């Protein structure tokens, strides 16, 4: 009766029932493996740790996210993550529960085909549907007209919509996300002597990212200020009681989104691709799109993004032209909340892909009806 | 029969420990995550879902300080092997550590599947075959209540009559004689406490006859389909034919 | 009964909301285009023009913020489907958007046809058959007023006697006894306010007996054929035979 729903981001994995407001299952998309020789008897006998357990035992492990840039690459590890989600976390069977899924736009068709195969064959799910992560943000916002700028773990796509109809020729997809920022921060910290190279240490770098970094409203004034003073510096304690001191790196890193040439990546940047995705759209529509820009995803949670974007795109756009931004606290969940709204509605009793239909056509359904 | 909330527990936890305590378990469980570490209880459970146990391999209770954890881990590892291989459970990220260490998640991750398997073995046992469903059971319960002339029919497992549990007691009296006191049969059962009185009463007495009820009064007074169906199912249970 | 012009409304708007409020509607309409967005009122209206409603499909009032608009649109879409298919309305350029968005045109575009259908169902109900017309009704009203010896005949629905509404009150007293105060029966009813007094009075009391009058004093004090005919029609209404 009640459907399940999970976004399956390339970083975090989020799940829960239909109709709820917030999830009860948050673990990262991890599969860990040991990399040492075991000596004690009884211990061992666990080829794989998954999720938060693997994160806690990361000291002895190699941790591998199977997903990269919204694409699945390692299907066995992925299968195990699915099992963990359904059984160990959600405490429920698949066979008598319809399920919903999402993915970034402009993914390979094979990914959808594999997900359908896995469900209907392995898990024997009664019914299924796939969605676009951007669209659900609008349902969560209770709107129709706006641009959804999802900037997640491994991908950053941009979708304009007007009155329930999408303009697919204007879609844009980037490869920047919080992951490249993690690596870039790690690369900087060399400059102050701190050297973090391993996987678990990368998780520490992520913990620094989501606690100390912010956005500069003006990058150069901020930089010259940091150079002339230590008032901007902050310290952070590592797990071993060590202390790391950080200065300009707090804002030097997320500026990468607005100057990707730091990482040797020729591209437009966020402030520019948002504009270009509107210039493709028809002229009469551009207004409500400027005035209903929406954000989503966890990398949108730095302090100072929204103010910066308004200090940005405004300069690119005409005068006498309202730039509005929408960036609520419920980000990192608007996708999933939209999914929960979706599965509760009545209409979808048609929309679901069903088992008998897959038994007839095969995986091509998801591209037939989608 | 000391029902009551423990020192920061959850509504599912009490259901699972009541499942266990109602199921004839030899050491009284105060609370799960400290009593299941030796796993002996789960070894008692496998047999009840018709899954053999090699008691020779099962270490007896760890009495030595020195042996201690290692014996417990041998037990827990073999328990997880029983889960995965023979009885066909999904325990992808689980091993003996998580049981002995009292991980709050994965313990339950085994337990709810065990519970489902016992329920399913039952559901096979009622109707000779594979499964049953609300059709046959609602048919036969309404036939039974029709015979005793006592009270009204089950039109669904969402019927608010079960909020009082009076259909349940009408039924317990329908299958077997008046081995039961009716002064608690009190209409206008509107006080929550009174619905709970009749409900504790019904559960206790279904267990008295031998019907293998594990329910809570909070699960009848509030109508809950899977759970209430299970109550009636295990009343199909001990005596049909 | 707070009659009065709203914050920039139109003469038709007040007629339609008074149609609604006089028709026993559960939430008091302050004004149309903000209260009809959930469409529940129109679902109440279909039944009154003898058009079924599948209340299972009808979403209950949108309490969640998150559901919100989507539930309203499901409701509005089903309402428009009822309009087009079963009840045979013309809604060529209409969908759920226009109802939920409060488009000032198309809302009314549904409403006036609903109003006409209710009126027509009535017109069938008076004379067993298909329709009626001014012939039969003017015949019978003049017969009735002849019986009570009170006052003059209706020669047309343009008769200036109705500017005072005294034929209407003579009539309300003709069908049923003197359950009504005559000190307001005041000839030389030349002040517009006094015609309005007698008119508010007549409307209120036709509703008191049960005659399903939706009119305005401004529609009797100023004679208006379709509308005044409707007043007399719904007085045929509750008790003829
Ligand atoms: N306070 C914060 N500031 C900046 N970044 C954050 C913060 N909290 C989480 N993040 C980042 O946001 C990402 C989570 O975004 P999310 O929408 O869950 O990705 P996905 O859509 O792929 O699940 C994480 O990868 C993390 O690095
Ligand atoms: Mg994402």
């Amino acid at each position: 009766t009640t459907a399940l729903v999970c976004d399956n981001g390339s970083g975090l994995v989020k799940a829960g029932f239909a109709g709820d407001d917030a999830p009860r299952a948050v673990f990262p998309s991890i599969v860990g493996r040991p990399r040492h020789q075991g000596v004690m008897v009884g211990m061992g006998q666990k080829d794989s740790y998954v999720g938060d357990e693997a994160q806690s035992k990361r000291g002895i492990l190699t941790l591998k996210y199977p997903i990269e840039h919204g694409i699945i690459t390692n299907w066995d590890d992925m299968e195990k993550i699915w099992h963990h989600t359904f059984y160990n976390e959600l405490r429920v069977a698949p066979e008598e529960h319809p399920t919903l899924l999402t993915e970034a736009p402009l993914n390979p068709k094979a990914n959808r085909e594999k997900m359908t195969q896995i469900m209907f064959e392995t898990f024997n799910v009664p019914a299924m549907y796939v969605a676009i992560q951007a669209v659900l943000s609008l349902y969560a916002s209770g709107r129709t007209t706006g641009i959804v700028l999802d900037s997640g773990d491994g991908v950053t796509h941009n979708v304009p919509i007007y009155e329930g109809y999408a303009l697919p020729h204007a879609i844009m997809r980037l490869d920047l996300a919080g992951r490249d920022l993690t690596d870039y921060l790690m690369k900087i910290l060399t400059e102050r002597g701190y050297s973090f190279v391993t996987t678990a240490e990368r998780e520490i770098v992520r913990d620094i990212k989501e606690k100390l970094c912010y956005v500069a409203l003006d990058f150069e004034n901020e930089m010259a200020t940091a150079a002339s003073s230590s008032s901007l510096e902050k310290s952070y304690e590592l797990p071993d009681g060590q202390v790391i001191t950080i200065g300009n790196e707090r804002f030097r890193c997320p500026e990468t989104l607005f100057q990707p040439s730091f990482i040797g990546m020729e591209s437009a940047g966020i402030h520019e691709t948002t504009y270009n995705s509107i210039m493709k759209c028809d002229i009469d529509i551009r207004k409500d799109l400027y005035a209903n820009n929406v954000m989503s995803g966890g990398t949108t949670m730095y302090p100072g993004i929204a103010d910066r974007m308004q200090k940005e795109i405004t300069a690119l756009a005409p005068s006498t032209m309202k730039i509005k931004i929408i960036a609520p606290p419920e980000r990192k969940y608007s996708v999933w909340i939209g999914g929960s709204i979706l599965a509760s509605l009545s209409t979808f009793q048609q929309m679901w892909i069903t088992k008998q239909e897959y038994d007839e056509a095969g995986p091509s359904i998801v591209h037939r009806k989608c | 029969i000391d029902w009551g909330a423990l020192e920061g527990e959850t509504r599912e936890e009490r259901t699972f420990r009541n499942w266990m305590n109602s199921l004839g378990v030899n050491p009284r469980v105060n609370h799960l995550y400290s009593d299941l570490s030796d796993a002996l209880v789960i070894f008692q459970l496998y047999e009840k879902i018709k899954v053999p146990v090699d008691w020779n391999r099962v270490n007896k209770p760890p009495y030595p300080k020195l042996g201690g954890n290692m014996k417990k881990l041998e037990n827990c590892n073999y328990a997880v092997e029983l889960g995965k291989n023979q009885a066909k459970f999904s325990l992808v990220g689980i091993g003996g550590q998580d049981l002995n260490e009292g991980n709050r998640t994965l313990t339950l991750a085994l337990i709810w599947q065990l519970m489902r398997r016992y329920t399913l073995n039952i559901l096979e046992e009622i109707g000779g075959g594979q499964k049953v469903n609300d059709d046959i059971i609602v048919n036969w319960v309404n036939e039974t209540l029709r015979e005793a002339e006592k009270s009204s029919s089950i039109s669904s497992f969402k019927d608010p009559k079960i909020s009082t549990s009076l259909p349940v007691l009408d039924l317990i009296d329908a299958i077997q004689p008046g081995s039961i006191n009716y002064d608690l049969l009190k209409t206008e059962n509107l006080n929550d406490d009174e619905k709970l009185n009749n409900a504790k009463y019904a559960i206790s007495m279904a267990r008295k006859i031998g019907a293998r009820v594990y329910a809570l009064p909070e699960d009848l007074v509030e109508v809950n389909p899977k759970m209430v169906m299970t109550v009636f199912a295990c009343l199909m249970g001990k005596g049909m034919k």
